[PDB]
RNA sequence: ACUACCGAUUGGAUGGUUUAGUGAGGCCCUCGGAUCGGCCCCGCCGGGGUGCCCUGGCGGAGCGCUGAGAAG
RNA sequence: UGGUGACUCUAGAUAACCUCGGGCCGAUCGCACGCCGGCGGCGACGACCCAUUCGAACGUCUGCCCUAUCAACUUUCGAUGGUAGUCGCCGUGCCUACCAUGGUGACCACGGGUGACGGGGAAUCAGGGUUCGAUUCCGGAGAGGGAGCCUGAGAAACGGCUACCACAUCCAAGGAAGGCAGCAGGCGCGCAAAUUACCCACUCCCGACCCGGGGAGGUAGUGACGAAAAAUAACAAUACAGGACUCUUUCGAGGCCCUGUAAUUGGAAUGAGUCCACUUUAAAUCCUUUAACGAGGAUCCAUUGGAGGGCAAGUCUGGUGCCAAUUCCAGCUCCAAUAGCGUAUAUUAAAGUUGCUGCAGUUAAAAAGCUCGUAGUUGGAUCUCUCUCGGCCGAAGCGUUUACUUUGAAAAAAUUAGAGUGUUCAAAGCAGGCCGCCUGGAUACCGCAGCUAGGAAUAAUGGAAUAGGACCGCGGUUCUAUUUUGUUGGU
RNA sequence: UACCUGGUUGAUCCUGCCAGUAGCAUAUGCUUGUCUCAAAGAUUAAGCCAUGCAUGUCUAAGUACGCACGGCCGGUACAGUGAAACUGCGAAUGGCUCAUUAAAUCAGUUAUGGUUCCUUUGGUCGCUCGUACUUGGAUAACUGUGGUAAUUCU
């Protein structure tokens, strides 16, 4: 006996035919449009989504004024439009089994990171935020992969502790400009 | 009789471990022989056999 | 087991209690008195794990050897000591009084009462026998033996008393339309009035209960509590008020208030 | 030369059912009675009601009455 | 008296009994002292009994893998039942005495096996299933193997005792002591598994106890079992190469853009490391926070496998033998996943190759000479609520009995499903949120069997045909009213 | 996501098994920078164990003539702290393993109207018609003499 838990889940599935060529291309694809390190977060992606629409298909076989229909509708298509991959004028389950990959994908921290003008690349930004520049509201945030909500969309800005921020140069400034 | 034959088996493997090495650095024996070898010159041999 | 079991592991713990499952690997294991083990609030999860006043058991024992607490209007310094349903908790130091009484979702409130209404109790009445000299005893749910109690007192009846002197002050009879709490199964908590009770004979009898919003639930007899005498109650009731919300309606009085103070 | 079967020797050793016999150790019962103590008797003896009795310490024997009780 | 669905219950009354190996009826200890020698306030400890709590122990009903190359078993020696007792905490062949001859079995008894502790659960997942569950929760069992006790409320206790069997330690040889399937650690076994560390600070347990103790438990150490996040570069200019757009029929021009590739230049950003200080903690470590140093081949250098027969991936090179074809060896190039990637074995999915869902049997694995022929399995059509006593209702018989369907009660947590919540994200956790206050710690699922009250289609079953069949009244015979013969004897 | 690629013929379709593939377990090889959690002598041998530790315990409140310490006030029995020892309680929990065990265990359901129960909590505790302003003998710790090679022996 042991004050331990045990509780832990794997966050991807390996597919199930290793070798195709469509799929390969597509993976690569969502790599290089959105700066993804591995195939893995491409997996891990696509299977947040293949949760979500197993969810919504179990919902959906429910008759439509069955409390727990309503109930756990509510809760998912609020979760998807928190995280604003679902518009808020489309509030009906069956749209969830029209999204795709790349909202999810769009929503990373990487991608808002890039698109907001912080960063010259996607590459960019992914190196920008893993190096402690990027900060949330007033929180420093480390993971490419944070998801950012609709509330969090515009409050991402430079960290107050970031030489491209606040503004204390950096190592090599530093070492550079006592030289002369 | 599959627990007795594994029981004798088991008896007549342990004898002869037993046996084996009570022969070695006993006192019906040879001693037992150890070289001391110092992989390093730092490592200071007499410390060691003190 | 050889004889008796002593320790309680944390998750084998009632989960009424809330207890997590990364701070130890036992659980406060309550001793023997005048509640079941499952049915009850030890001391030291009161008033650590609710009320705050200690935030590790070794200053739990610190403020129970100063005999600051009583329940039922004795001095009880033993920690795990098995406080129940009805129980009144006395800390004249901060000179608070609570009763231990349900949740709607079926666990101890936090129920902060008046001083004048800390002076009694009510028990639900389990037995009565008749012993030597023909003397009628009466026992209730939490283990008191009253002598001589009235003659109108039958089973299943709700006996008020008096915490001081330990005699009955009043009592109330199970009828229907008549106000009950449920001490039990799934619908633990809830408060309404009583409106049938199917006998089974050799069996459990099932009582019939109505919400104060319309809703209608049964439970075994066992369960049942008469708490006040047709439609008052005679305690305190918290805040919710027996009422077992939806979880739908629950995420709606949610919103509410974080649309309102927000 | 190697691989692998059969196999006299009741070969020796061990085990599981049982026939017959023995059976350690504990527990119960019927005894037993090594020791220890009191009561009774006497002696050294203290006071009173005035030699009747008892008061308290030690010693002496009595298979007298016994009570507790180990080995077996 | 009081109770239950039902007592030989509880309470009452009488006659007594009441075990010397003996049942209660207080020769106990603390703290404050005060009233009119006598009266006393808080406690502590003991205690017969009854209740309660924590159980425990016996039973009820239903439910388990493989085997017929196990078809009859139990019964003298208890197997099934009866009566009386013994013993036990109690019900009981538990045991004894005497009777009865019973009890179980193809609906698989009895016997044997299992690489069998059982569940909660795990993997897969359209669904049905298949496989796993030694293992932290619950229940069982054991302490080398058997056996028997002591103390106690509780043990057939092994970190108690007494024997025997198997092992084994010390010895002055007479004697003495033993039991890691506790925590470490060792040997052995093997394909296969960590430190003879620190602490009661946390969680809780025990004791006369706020104070002592705890290899339970916590903490570090080893740890690529496994799961989470996540570096190994980014940008600008320059030079070539593409692709757009303006102007030209085009060639072409674009200080017109955009995108790539560099033995090209350039300083900006930083961790990995090294190392003060805090913080952490029982004391530490780690993390988190912060000084200082810390990057150009940023040599601070990513691996593991596979490809020239098919899923991704070759028109390649050099040695070496054999008769240009051709055995062995070292490379290049490409592809895949990536701080991970191969292999063996088992197992599951593809798999409808075990088939209920859902397979087959002319010629491919496979349907028998033919008929008769138990059990079992299956079976045509048909049939549209009341009687009494107490306040229009409650009690009572239910209506043939079932199988089926539904409802209600009740049914450990953890796990799973799922609600809420910026753990910096997540895997998690059960927390948190706002200027003392405001909150959460949801909810579902939970085969079958059993209780509960409805439904009456579907499928069984029964109800009058030698009528000794219903419904009525008239009865006759036998037994029988608890009272309407003040108190009574009553034929 | 109810998914495919290949293998018997000169060539075609089929049956049929297999190989690849994916998951889960064990092991193992090569490689390994950061950080969070985290299984871990089950499988074979319920095999055998060196050494150390894993179970002890005192309040105002059972017993204090150990100066082992320590103030009074002095006839005041005992200030106070208190080792040892007697007494009480615990050691029947916890921890380990999975050998046994196949209607046994175990789960759900029921029963004790067929039983016991330390403790906690409540009741009962002048309900008996019959030296007490306090009873008796011991025994530890302690002092002292010892035995045996040897023990938590005495």
């Amino acid at each position: 006996p042991v004050a331990r838990s045990w509780v832990c889940r794997k966050t991807y599935v390996t597919p199930r035919r290793p070798f195709e060529k469509s799929r390969l291309d597509q993976e690569l694809k969502l790599i290089g449009e959105y700066g993804l390190r591995n195939k893995r977060e491409v997996w891990r992606v696509k299977f947040t989504l293949a949760k979500i629409r197993k969810a919504a298909r179990e919902l959906l076989t429910l008759d439509e004024k069955d409390p727990r229909r309503l109930f756990e509708g509510n809760a998912l298509l609020r979760r998807l439009v928190r995280i604003g991959v679902l518009d808020e004028g489309k509030m009906k389950l069956d749209y969830i089994l029209g999204l795709k990959i790349e909202d999810f994908l769009e929503r990373r921290l990487q991608t808002q990171v890039f698109k907001l003008g912080l960063a010259k690349s996607i590459h960019h930004a992914r190196v920008l935020i893993r190096q402690r520049h990027i900060r949330v509201r007033k929180q420093v945030v480390n993971i490419p992969s944070f998801i950012v909500r609709l509330d969090s969309q515009k409050h991402i800005d430079f960290s107050l502790r970031s030489p491209y921020g606040g503004g204390r140069p950096g190592r090599v400034k530093r070492k550079n400009a006592k030289k002369g | 009789d599959q627990r007795h034959r594994a029981s004798q088996l088991r008896k007549q493997k342990k004898e002869a471990v037993l046996a084996e090495k009570r022969q070695l650095g006993g006192k019906d024996g040879p001693p037992h022989q150890v070289l001391v070898v110092p992989l390093h010159s730092r490592i200071s041999l007499p410390e060691a056999m003190q | 087991a050889r004889g008796p079991k002593k320790h309680l592991k944390r998750v084998a713990a009632p989960k009424h209690w809330m207890l997590d499952k990364l701070t130890g690997v036992f659980a406060p294991r309550p001793s023997t008195g005048p509640h079941k083990l499952r049915e009850c609030l030890p001391l030291i999860i009161f008033l650590r794990n609710r009320l705050k006043y200690a935030l590790t058991g070794d200053e739990v024992k610190k403020i129970c050897m100063q005999r600051f607490i009583k329940i039922d209007g004795k001095v009880r310094t033993d920690i795990t000591y098995p406080a129940g349903f009805m129980d009144v908790i006395s800390i004249d130091k901060t000179g608070e009084n609570f009763r231990l009484i349900y949740d709607t979702k079926g666990r101890f409130a936090v129920h902060r009462i008046t001083p004048e209404e800390a002076k009694y109790k009510l028990c639900k009445v389990r037995k009565i026998f008749v012993g030597t000299k023909g003397i009628p005893h009466l026992v209730t749910h939490d283990a008191r033996t009253i002598r001589y109690p009235d003659p109108l007192i039958k089973v299943n009846d709700t006996i008020q008393i008096d915490l001081e002197t330990g005699k009955i002050t009043d009592f109330i009879k199970f009828d229907t339309g008549n106000l009950c709490m449920v001490t039990g199964g799934a619908n633990l908590g809830r408060i309404g009035v009583i409106t049938n009770r199917e006998r089974h004979p050799g069996s459990f009898d099932v009582v019939h209960v109505k919400d104060a919003n319309g809703n209608s639930f049964a439970t075994r007899l066992s369960n049942i509590f008469v708490i006040g005498k047709g439609n008052k109650p005679w305690i305190s009731l918290p805040r919710g008020k027996g009422i077992r919300l939806t979880i739908a309606e629950e995420r709606d009085k949610r919103l509410a208030a974080k649309q309102s103070s927000g």
